[PDB]
RNA sequence: CUACCCUUGGUCAGGUUGAAGUUCAGGCUGAAUGGAGGACCGAACCGACUUACGUUGAAAAGUGAGCGGAUGAACU
RNA sequence: UGAGUAGCGAAAGACGGGUGAGAAUCCCGUCCACCGAUUGACUAAGGUUUCCAGAGGAAGGCUCGUCCGCUCUGGGUUAGUCGGGUCCUAAGCUGAGGCCGACAGGCGUAGGCGAUGGAUAACAGGUUGAUAUUCCUGUACCACCUAUAAUCGUAUCGAUGGGGGGACGCAGUAGGAUAGGCGAAGCGUGCGAUUGGAUUGCACGUCUAAGCAGUAGGCGAGUAAUCCGGUACUCGGGCUGAGCUGUGAUGGGGAGAAGAGAGUCGUUGAUUUCACACUGCCGAGAAAAGCCUCUAGAUAGAAUAGGUGCCCGUACCGCAAACCGACACAGGUAGUCAAGAUGAGAAUUCUAAGGUGAGCGAGCGAACUCUCGUUAAGGAACUCGGCAAAAUGACCCCGUAACUUCGGGAGAAGGGGUGCUCUUUAGGGUUAACGCCCAGAAGAGCCGCAGUGAAUAGGCCCAAGCGACUGUUUAUCAAAAACACAGGUCUCUGCUAAACCGUAAGGUGAUGUAUAGGGGCUGACGCCUGCCCGU
RNA sequence: UGAUAUUGAAAUUCGGCUUUCUAACCCGCACCACUUAUCGUGGUGGGAGACAGUGUCAAGCGGGCAGUUUGA
């Protein structure tokens, strides 16, 4: 569905300096469209369209002792609006 | 027949074909096009029989070696000059506008008339069947076969003989020398083929021959005795064992190696 | 020096793959094998 | 990796010589245009002829100095 | 044990100021130095977080370590219009049916997959600690949809189908442009403290896509599933492409310095960038789609805003400490860019842009070994052998033998000049001459041992053997007298050819057909090539 | 290379020998159709023919290839 295609807001200096240009960073489900996000994006805000940029990554390292291993791959696409305004703390 | 002069010390002795009977148009016409990739081996990838390999690229021509659209008149186009076949072959329209390439006999102008079937115009120009052509024609690229193609005569400079008449088939003289019965339903062009002196030029450098698809080939005398029959033994060496042997045994200074109980054995003598 | 083993990920797949192991009767056997032993990793 | 091959691409500073053809004076000779060739010097690049160094090495085949080919059977 | 021994992996550093429990090694600063057709700039492989910020120092780092490609924490890769997919095919791979097969399976038609190639619609500026033709400032384009339709109604889409086109090799010359280069007479700054000078000193001299306009190259009427194709009979300059410039993009951006809103010129040389174009050559130089057509057949009708446009890749290293070599290894690694003086140059020496000082050091200045340089007199006496080292060297002129297959031998051998100044002065192109290029010829005069004053540039001749030559070879002890070679001869082979792989089809040969194709021997060319019918 | 199955008809010399015709068998050729396909399957038209090809057996040739021996 939609509410499932959006996953976490995402918190960083770089999210923040987004949030100040009517930008909002959104971690996804993968296999989601651009597009996908954006309606989402509406159905989850009643805000609406403009840009909806989107980027993959790899799933990184980190080790536990002994146990090195990999983490889940992201998905992050941030989303920048026509008109509205999201935002909670 | 070009002359080169020894400017270089490499190939001083060459000879070029004058090719002034190439005349009319240089690039082939776009009739023929498809084809051939190059291979020196067989299907499966092995090196089946080759000193084989390498040269430049060719584009195929489609020569209509058949002359099945017997009947309407044609005239040359132009003369050109084939890679894949040693002699030049003139190109052909149809009055139906249709063009084709053929096999181009000594002589030929620019300009030409016979055509194909059916009517008897004996001399020079395009193959008319079978059991006509008067015995002692000048005769070519004949038929085994009734609308084969004619498989027989072809290269650059080639002929043949139109002595006899059998019945059934019609007997004929290869330039080989043999003489022997073609089926008397054959296309058989009229003059001889191609280039006089194809075969009068002298290659001069090594590796003009690698420009055809020509590899070097190593003697049998040298190389290693798992190699060759003639291989192994301290310097220059004899053959050694009597008669000389090719690669993978067998003699080969001498024996015939036509088919037992061939097919074809009886329409020739 | 240009010593053995120039890698190239499309010649890697290729050859030692799970496809081109499944495509042969003996690469099926191959992965049978290497499941038996039960290995961690299998084709490439 | 390496040997041949099949498709499909790419590289080759610079100087030099002056084949044929053609063009004026010639009963196949001088001058011009002309731009050939597994042609000539010489970097790139490819090689490995000599030597020294190296020989529990920088290196399981190299380094320095010279050396051979470099429009070709070229190099990749 | 060897032993506190060998080693610590090409390389130029010094000091000052910080930091800190602690500095030769970290950060900052000046100077010094090294690469600069690269040790710089950009990417393709490959590697996958090594990228970034802040913290850390047990281990990794050949020393040290406050530092790191190491460690902990947190974060970084943004696309309709770039590469790939939703487009096309080559080699090859696969191969519904199908032919072969003890099985397993091999082969293969249609068809499909397959880029290293064809086709493909955006640029310039700005910005962060880490991204950018991706974010945003500006200005554009392509496809599609939906809303208005001037013009057509048993025009408009046209085929998975024939057309056209796409569609090509190799060499060589000249020319048109264009970037980048060099100097001045606008334009920003400074004006010296070591004797001198003030039209003197250094620095710069722009702007993109699309979109308007205009410029070396290439070459009709009508009749015979289609009005196009092809084919042929009468009738005297414009159809296709096109670098680049002028404009508008822009009253924008950009910019040099510094005192807390500013310049766009001129001359000059000039490409390997823009044409396989042109010309010449024979070895005769991919396919398919997009595109344009003509019909077969379909369907009511087909410039002004709003709107729609997906998946993958995007960090960083990439001649390297992050790639292949077990290493932070003197090796290997495709491509693009490539400035100045000097020059014929991508050589040579020194410098731009920009990068770096090489992950042990301080001393001393023995033998010996290495890498350099020099050496009286002699000059191959050395040695298996002139091995090694010397000597030769660029440019202009002069002068060049035996021999020869007349091309050659040839840079033969060898001979002379070369610097700076000053005059008269004469060629080339560019322009209204002016000046700008590059560059000879003569005359006097100067200075040094020496004038291509550095670096970088052939030693040559005489005679013999072997091979004709360019080329190939034993990766890692042999590059040759060995193989190859063009030429020669012998032999097989009449085309489901012989020969060859699998003997199964299938396939090479060859989409070739005795001027051809296989095998053997010889190996340019010249003169030839004899005597003898067990296998 | 030979006998022999596949494998037939009809004529001459003494079941053999030599010719002719097709209903076998065969075309790595022409046409049609499957099919917008050089594979294949049929269909005709020629071509060739009881030989060729194949299975069974038999006799040669055969360092191409294999296992080996080659004394003290
Ligand atoms: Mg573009
Ligand atoms: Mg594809
Ligand atoms: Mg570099
Ligand atoms: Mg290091
Ligand atoms: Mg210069
Ligand atoms: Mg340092
Ligand atoms: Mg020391
Ligand atoms: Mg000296
Ligand atoms: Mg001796
Ligand atoms: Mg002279
Ligand atoms: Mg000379
Ligand atoms: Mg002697
Ligand atoms: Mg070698
Ligand atoms: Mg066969
Ligand atoms: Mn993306
Ligand atoms: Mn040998
Ligand atoms: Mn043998
Ligand atoms: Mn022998
Ligand atoms: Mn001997
Ligand atoms: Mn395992
Ligand atoms: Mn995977
Ligand atoms: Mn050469
Ligand atoms: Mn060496
Ligand atoms: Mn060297
Ligand atoms: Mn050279
Ligand atoms: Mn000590
Ligand atoms: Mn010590
Ligand atoms: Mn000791
Ligand atoms: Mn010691
Ligand atoms: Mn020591
Ligand atoms: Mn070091
Ligand atoms: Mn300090
Ligand atoms: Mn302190
Ligand atoms: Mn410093
Ligand atoms: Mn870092
Ligand atoms: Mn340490
Ligand atoms: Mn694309
Ligand atoms: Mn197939
Ligand atoms: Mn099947
Ligand atoms: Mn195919
Ligand atoms: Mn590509
Ligand atoms: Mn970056
Ligand atoms: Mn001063
Ligand atoms: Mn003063
Ligand atoms: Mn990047
Ligand atoms: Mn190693
Ligand atoms: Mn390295
Ligand atoms: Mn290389
Ligand atoms: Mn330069
Ligand atoms: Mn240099
Ligand atoms: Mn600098
Ligand atoms: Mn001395
Ligand atoms: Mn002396
Ligand atoms: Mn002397
Ligand atoms: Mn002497
Ligand atoms: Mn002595
Ligand atoms: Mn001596
Ligand atoms: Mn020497
Ligand atoms: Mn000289
Ligand atoms: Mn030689
Ligand atoms: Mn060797
Ligand atoms: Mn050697
Ligand atoms: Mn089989
Ligand atoms: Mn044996
Ligand atoms: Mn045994
Ligand atoms: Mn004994």
């Amino acid at each position: 569905e939609a509410r499932d295609i959006l996953k976490r807001p995402v918190i960083t200096e770089k999210s923040s300096e987004a949030m100040a240009e009517d930008k909002y960073t959104f971690d996804v489900d993968t296999r989601v469209n651009k597009t996908q996000v954006k309606m989402a994006v509406e159905e989850i805000f009643n805000v609406k369209v403009a840009s909806v940029n989107i980027m993959n990554y790899k799933p990184k390292k980190k080790r536990m002792g002994r146990y090195q291993g990999y983490t889940n791959k992201r998905r992050k696409a941030i989303v920048t609006l026509k008109e509205g305004s999201i935002d909670l703390f | 027949i070009k002359k080169y002069k020894p400017i270089t010390n490499g190939r001083r002795n060459m000879t070029s074909l004058d090719f002034a009977e190439i005349t009319k148009t240089t690039p082939e016409k776009s009739l023929l096009k498809p084809l051939p990739k190059k291979a020196g081996r067989n299907n499966q990838g092995k090196l089946t029989v080759r000193h084989h390999g390498g040269g430049h690229k060719r584009q195929y021509r489609v020569i209509d070696f058949k002359r099945n659209k017997d009947g309407i008149n044609a005239k040359v186009d132009s003369i050109q000059y084939d890679p894949n076949r040693s002699a030049n072959i003139a190109l052909v329209v149809y009055a139906d506008g249709e063009k084709r390439y053929i096999i181009a006999p000594k002589g030929l102008e620019v300009g030409q008339i016979v055509e194909s079937g059916a009517e008897a115009d004996i001399k020079v120009g395009n193959a008319l069947p079978l059991q006509n052509i008067p015995v002692g024609t000048v005769v070519h690229n004949i038929e085994l076969k009734p609308g084969k193609g004619g498989q027989i005569a072809r290269s650059a400079g080639a002929s043949a003989q139109v002595l006899g008449k059998e019945g059934k088939y019609v007997l004929i003289r290869l330039r080989s020398g043999e003489v022997r019965m073609i089926l008397s339903t054959c296309r058989a062009t009229i003059g001889q083929v191609g280039n006089l002196q194809h075969e009068l030029v002298n290659v001069g450098k090594a590796g003009r021959s690698r420009w055809k698809g020509i590899r070097p080939t190593v003697r049998g005398s040298v190389m290693n005795p798992n190699d060759h029959p003639h291989g192994g033994g301290e310097g220059r060496a004899p053959i050694g064992r009597p008669s000389p042997m090719s690669p993978w045994g067998k003699p080969t200074l001498g024996k015939k190696t036509r088919r037992g109980k061939k097919s074809s054995d009886k329409l020739i003598v | 020096v240009k010593r053995t083993y120039q890698p190239n990920k499309r010649k890697h797949s290729k050859v030692h793959g799970f496809r081109k192991r499944m495509s042969t009767k003996n690469g099926r056997k191959v992965l049978a094998r290497r499941r038996r032993k039960g290995r961690k990793v299998l084709s490439a």
